[PDB]
């Protein structure tokens, strides 16, 4: 049938342009990532303003909590908030995964207290708390009970 | 099936767009296996998208943890 092939060809141009751009953007983030500077690497992705690149980056760093430093949380937490409001369920889950890692790794010590880093980190966590209040979000609400 | 091929191309593209590149490659590879002058063009275009997901996968794996 000719219509089904026409169905396939419609979305091709979009796919090609989207995958090429994200690949360029990923190359930029990886060129900084290979420096060893995780923070500037994530700051680079955020500056690129491409959320799909932030999701790919978070899926990577979320696998190793020992890569996270307190400084990185002040950059990530605004993205988590962005991701928690996404229409895509996979974007929301990446946000929950990252937020869990931050809560479990960093919420103590942040409580026990650079003081500005904890101060900034805490207010970011407070606005996210409000968002989670209004499943993954139920568990997160229990995790942010403070 | 004709529809099944249109089905799996949509899945490949949906997975590629959402960052599930591993799942996307599986649907991209399966569709390519199942695949008249315009039909040859369709295969070339899907083969291009497939190699692009592969190149993205190669870049993501180059992130050393």
């Amino acid at each position: 049938d000719e219509d089904a092939m026409s169905q396939i060809r419609k979305g091709h141009d979009t796919m090609f342009v989207v995958l090429t751009s994200r690949h360029k953007n990923l190359d930029t983030v990886r060129a900084v990532w290979t420096t060893g500077d995780i923070k500037t690497s994530v700051d680079s992705a955020v500056a690129i303003n491409d959320l799909s690149v932030v999701v790919d980056l978070l899926n990577i760093v979320n696998q190793k909590a020992s890569l996270w430093k307190l400084d990185l949380c002040t950059t990530v937490l605004p993205q988590i908030e962005k991701l928690l409001q996404s229409k895509y369920e996979s974007y929301v889950q990446t946000g929950c995964t990252s937020l869990k890692l931050i809560l479990q790794r960093f919420l103590p010590l942040i409580t026990d207290i650079r003081l500005h880093k904890c101060r900034l980190c805490f207010k970011q966590l407070k606005s996210i708390s409000g968002l989670v209040k209004s499943s993954a979000f139920r568990e997160l609400h229990l995790l942010m009970a403070s | 099936s004709l529809q099944m091929i249109v089905e799996n191309v949509k899945l490949a593209r949906e997975y590629a767009l959402l960052g599930n590149y591993d799942s996307a490659m599986v649907y991209y590879q399966g569709v390519l296996d199942q695949m008249r002058q315009k039909w040859q063009q369709v295969w070339q275009e899907i083969n291009v998208e497939a190699k692009q997901v592969k190149d993205i996968m190669k870049t993501l794996e180059s992130f050393k943890l």
